[PDB]
């Protein structure tokens, strides 16, 4: 309620990341040009992952990725 | 109980579909009858048009939805002459096949379910049982035969408005170019893609008629059965025909959709 | 006309019974009327005799095949020789009343259509419709409804007829002027006749055999004779309409000289035939009974 | 009913349709109604409208 | 002439509906009938809307899909999927089963009441069947028509979503992403707004023929198959009126 | 049997409608003679690619 | 014979609703696999 | 009891005419029959008398109050006067004999549940049904079905009974126990009765007063006396249930004692206003019907 950014910024069910096993990483972007969460992470142009929260800290984005 | 009455509908359905050719063979004026009846309606409702004008208004209206928003979005997003393009896999794919089995079922289905629940009621089953005569092979075999003669003519009117509806919206309401249009339609439409829906649709009507027929044959309470009859057979037919619909149009494109744009 | 042999009948709707061990034995070509207070099944007793309705148990015998367990195929050669007039004629009105009444001649028989025409007219001319063969089951009244079923169950030259309430709808005039056309009818072809009703003028004048329906049972079934002078009180109350007698408010509580055939046609052989029935059975009765049916023979 | 019945709906079917007729035409054009929505037009001298609608 | 016949029909469907708007605005509403026919249209017309719901929208999601991935703009789906699910299938599903089923029980259920004399009972008691009977459930079929809009919209967004993503390896955050790029606030305004006047003149249409049945042996059937006709015809009108008012709005203009 | 003459008009004005519409589907929507291939010769082509 | 057209009738039904899935992901026809 | 005058009514559906120019002087809190053959149009009359339909010319002058030309507001006290027992009862099937029968109770009146289930007790007791209060319409059968619409119809202190068709779907005993219990009801509460059937059985024992309709019109009104003897061929006819007369076979072709009250009952003075009719009207009768008349008197 207090932190609902849309239905495009809500984690979703399945997908590549989602499995036992993924890994959680922090990526402290410069900028986010309008990225949404959901979005895909890609490792060598495959869809291999998945970025769940894109919350900003101390004026700095940072992306939580699956 | 719930097997029992499964085992019910499919006797029903078997009977029904086996005397076919006894009632080609006894039964012709009455099937022509029948096919007259369906074709240009009953009743109050026939001296309008019946099931064809029916049919028409809801296909037409169909039509003019489907031109009107798709023009709407295309001229917002700005590939407007795509229209033609768009508007035919609207009316092929998933509209008319739908809403025509809808205005079919209502027409068509409410009317043999009241005719034959009148009948039930008034005991003219038992009369025709009494005089030797096959009851479901008098009735429902008929509307059977009628129904599998009338849709071919009834979704061919249908598709043809739908068509017509919404070349007429597009290109005068809205003002487009007549050549565009017509050049986007016959390009990115097969005639496949109408001979299978015109094949859903025969599959559909015959399922529509031996469930109204059989919704209207076992009716009981009198008059006042006769409504609550006609009410359940909607709804069932609502359910089957989007059900047939659907199942027909995962068949055909699961793999190969039938559509080139790009190299 | 055609002997009926019914024995240990019974129809239940589930839990409800309708009647039970219902045992009879219709005569020959003699009008046959089967009574009782209003909620007694007497509509479900006709349907069951032809084959409509299933009862649970019993035999229905016409000539010697039990037609209660026979072959559908059997079934539809043994209600050739049936004619049933429904509570409104149960006419179908996509056809008029000669194509109404030509339907079972153009079912059954390999007959031309100028032979069906004049079978047709005769038959429509017998029940008092020449020229309203034209018209329309929705164009008519009650009435001519009744006599336009009857006219299509007369063509096949039935053996047994069923009337299903010949007094619904109709004031004791027509029902008078129905129940003279059926005596007349019997009078000629010799049909066996058996009508279900609880009208009492039809009970105490048509009928040469009647039958009483109390309490989900048979009270008793026989001659003319033998039923207008009985001391039995659910069928004396009920003939002579009282209110005083085992027959409640509602159903959770719960010699007249007879017609004769119009003159000009046949004699009734059921009436010969009914009188030496009950002389044969005068010895089984009381008394007082026996010297009223003495009285009235003679 | 008597009132529903009764030996007056050829008018009433005249006014209820003109009014459901009415309320077509003024929904349609609500917004475009200039006695509920005017504003000034200005005009303007271009060589060309450059596939401006 | 000919025009005259079924114009003192829609004269007296019309004076019906006044008499109906007067007794609601004027007479006190009956909450227990009201409260009654809610739940009866709710339990007659609630799994043959979703029954229907589902399989059309999976329908129209598997054509949009193929059809755009053919195209090349597979991620743009979840904008159709939105498009059409709010303003063309939530109330047009609703037209169906309410009409199909709704109206159909109405007018069933009146014509019985009319058959067995029970209008005419209540005339002679000095009531007025038109406040005690036709106010609740018009009020009810607008209220089940709005609940059952705004769950068909919803069931249909969702089922899919999960077929595009499952079957079709459609990206998600592409489907969620992409649905309010076509879709806003005029769109579900306009789908509330349908929503309403169909349950309104489904309801007006159920109850006026319901009253004015013919009894007889096939009154009450013909009854119901007018109404189910009538009630189809005259919702797909002003689904026509009302779609060409919202596209004038419009999300993207 | 039967033969009203007014099911009988019936049945010749829907036979009208039908034809009428088949006709016009075939010919001026579906183009059955250029799907069937009335009135057109086959001519083939070599291509280094298909380019689409 | 209620029953038994009853369990016909199932059995009819799914085998069209496997057969039609079976069509959607094209089982019937056979495709080589390259790396 | 009230007197109901009927003149020149006439009624039409489409363009056809059910009955014209019937004009009847029903009495006050007499017995009444009006029969005649089956089509004639005589429940319709019967709800005509209310104000369900309306006919084409004429007045129903209840009181003093022409009921045809007056207000539907008025109509909600004219209509208080009434109770009416339909063919079925026409009972409501949601609620269950003891509602149906409280029902106009909460509608018109102010009375505590105390006096309502006393009154409803009262009149359901009366008609022969104590313990049936918690049964719904569908569970009852057709007479249970009457007497809980009779029952309906006598909370209110009717002065007006309008029985549209008391023989329908019964055989001749429980219709004979119902019109003891009209009869009982009359010696009870003194209310204008008016039944239509064409049942004969009824129109021999029960009604003070008897009118018939054949062919679109009225042939004659008036006491039981006077037309049970009457020499007029479709009355006599249509009264003995004979087969030679006016009455064809179909539409398109066209003393007894009385009943008396249960002993126990309070004295019915219709009875006594019927005969004091009757001697007037005698005064103007044929001479043997005269005779015939005197002598049913004089017993």
């Amino acid at each position: 309620c207090g932190q609902w950014r849309g239905i495009a910024n809500v984690p979703l069910p399945g997908g590549p990341g989602t499995e036992s096993g993924s890994m959680t990483l922090y990526v402290q972007m410069p900028e986010t040009l309008a990225l949404n969460a959901n979005s895909r992470v890609r490792v060598r142009d495959v869809f291999v992952g998945r970025v769940r929260k894109i919350e900003l800290i101390n004026w700095v984005p940072t992306l939580t990725v699956d | 109980r719930f097997l029992d009455s499964m085992g019910h509908v499919a006797w029903f359905v078997v009977q029904a579909i086996v005397h076919v050719p006894h009632a080609f063979r006894h039964y012709r004026r009455e099937s022509l009858r029948l096919v007259a009846e369906i074709g240009m309606g009953t009743g109050a409702m026939a001296v309008i048009g019946g099931t064809v004008a029916i049919i028409g208004f809801v296909t037409l209206s169909a039509g003019s939805l489907i031109a009107i928003q798709g023009f709407a979005s295309l001229g917002n997003i700005g590939v407007e002459a795509f229209t033609g393009f768009f508007a035919a896999l609207a009316n092929i794919r998933v509209v008319a096949p739908v809403v025509t089995g809808q205005a079919l079922a209502a027409t068509v289905g409410a009317g043999a379910t009241a005719e034959l629940g009148a009948m039930r009621i008034s005991e003219e089953v038992d009369a025709l049982e009494v005089m030797g005569i096959k009851s479901i092979s008098y009735l429902v075999s008929t509307r059977i035969m009628a129904g599998a003669i009338v849709i071919i003519p009834l979704y061919a009117m249908a598709i043809l408005l739908s068509f017509m509806s919404a070349q007429l919206v597009t290109t005068i309401f809205y003002s487009q170019s007549v050549g565009t249009y017509e050049h986007y339609f016959h390009t990115f439409l097969r005639v496949d893609d109408v001979m299978w829906s015109f094949l859903e649709v025969i599959i559909m009507s015959v399922i529509v008629m031996l469930n109204h027929c059989y919704f209207g044959y076992f009716a009981s309470g009198g008059a006042v059965g006769v409504g609550e009859a006609v009410g359940r057979s909607m709804r069932t037919s609502l359910i089957a025909i989007v059900l047939v619909v659907l199942l027909a149009s995962l068949a055909l494109y699961g793999t190969d959709p039938n559509f080139n744009l790009t190299v | 006309g055609v002997q009926i042999d019914v024995t240990g009948l019974s129809k239940s709707f589930g839990s409800s019974k309708i009647w039970e061990d219902v045992t009879m034995s219709i005569p020959a070509g003699e009008v046959s009327v089967l009574l009782g207070p209003s909620g007694t099944g007497k509509s479900v007793f006709l349907k069951s005799l032809i084959g409509l309705l299933r009862p649970e148990r019993g035999s229905i015998v016409i000539d010697g095949t039990d037609i209660l367990q026979c072959s559908a195929k059997e079934l539809y050669e043994i209600r050739t020789l049936f004619g049933v007039l429904f509570q409104d004629g149960a006419l179908f009105g996509s056809m008029n009343i000669y194509d109404n009444t030509a339907f079972p001649l153009r079912e059954h028989t390999k007959k031309s259509e100028s032979e069906i025409r004049k079978i047709v007219m005769e038959k429509l001319d017998l029940v008092g419709m020449p020229n309203d063969g034209h018209k329309f089951p929705g164009e008519i009244s009650g009435g001519m409804r009744k006599r336009a079923g009857l006219a299509r169950a007369l063509v096949l030259d039935p053996e047994i007829i069923l009337c299903d309430e010949p007094d619904s709808g109709l004031d004791p005039v027509r029902t008078a002027y129905l129940s003279q056309l059926l005596i007349d009818i019997n009078a000629q072809i010799d049909a066996t006749v058996l009508i279900v009703t609880h009208n009492i003028n039809i009970a105490r004048t048509v009928p040469d055999n009647m039958g009483m329906l109390f309490r989900k049972q048979l009270v008793m079934f026989g001659p003319r004779e033998v039923l207008l002078t009985s001391e039995e009180p659910v069928v004396k109350q009920f003939l002579n309409g009282r209110r005083i007698g085992p027959i409640g408010m509602s159903e959770e509580k719960d010699v007249p000289p007879q017609l004769q055939a119009t003159p000009g046609m046949p004699e009734r052989k059921a009436v010969a035939r009914r009188k030496a029935r009950v002389r044969e059975i005068l010895h089984t009765l009381p008394p007082a009974a026996q010297a009223a049916i003495l009285e009235e023979l003679d | 009913m008597r009132t529903l019945q009764g030996s007056d709906r050829f008018r009433k079917g005249l006014m209820g349709v003109i009014v459901v007729a009415l309320i077509i035409g003024v929904g349609s054009t609500l917004t475009s109604v200039p006695m509920l929505f005017a504003v000034p037009t200005y005009y303007g001298q271009f060589a060309d409208t450059g596939g401006l609608n | 002439g000919q025009l005259e016949k079924p114009l003192a029909t829609v004269g007296g469907f019309f004076k019906m509906s006044v008499m109906t708007g007067k007794a609601l605005f004027t007479r006190p509403f009956q909450w227990k009938e009201f409260v009654l026919q809610s739940w009866f249209l709710i339990r007659v017309a609630f799994l043959p809307t979703l029954a229907v719901s589902i399989p059309l929208t999976v329908l129209i999601i598997f054509t949009l899909n193929i059809l755009l991935a053919e195209f090349g703009a597979a991620d743009v789906s979840g904008a159709g999927a939105a498009l059409g699910a709010v303003t063309q299938l939530g109330p047009l599903v609703t037209v169906l089963v309410v009409a199909g089923a709704g109206s159909t029980a109405i007018c069933a259920d009146l014509g019985a009441r009319t058959v067995r004399e029970e209008i005419d009972a209540l005339e002679v008691l000095g009531i007025d069947p038109i406040e005690r009977l036709v106010v609740p459930r018009v009020v009810a079929s607008t209220f089940v028509a709005f609940m059952l809009n705004g769950a068909v919209i919803t069931i249909g967004l969702v089922g899919g979503f999960f077929f595009g993503v499952y079957i079709q390896n459609v990206s998600a955050g592409a489907y969620v992403s992409t649905l309010t790029l076509l879709t806003g606030f005029p769109e579900v305004l306009i789908s509330v707004v349908k929503a309403t006047l169909f349950g309104m003149i489904a309801g007006l249409v159920g109850c006026y023929r319901g009253l004015t049945v013919a009894g007889g042996s096939k009154g009450v059937g013909t009854a119901v198959n007018e109404t189910l006709v009538l009630c189809v015809v005259a919702l797909f009108a002003v689904n026509v009126v009302l779609t060409t008012i919202g596209v004038r709005f419009g999300t993207g203009r | 049997m039967l033969l009203t003459r007014f099911i009988k008009m019936q049945l010749v004005i829907f036979l009208t409608l039908t034809l009428v519409a088949l006709v016009v589907l075939a010919l001026f929507y579906l183009r059955l003679p250029t799907w069937a291939g009335l009135g057109m010769y086959k001519l083939n082509a070599d291509l280094p690619n298909s380019g689409g | 014979p209620y029953k038994l057209a009853g369990l016909i009738l199932g059995l009819v039904g799914v085998l069209v609703l496997a057969l039609t899935w079976m069509q959607f992901r094209g089982q019937f026809e056979d495709k080589v696999q390259l790396t």
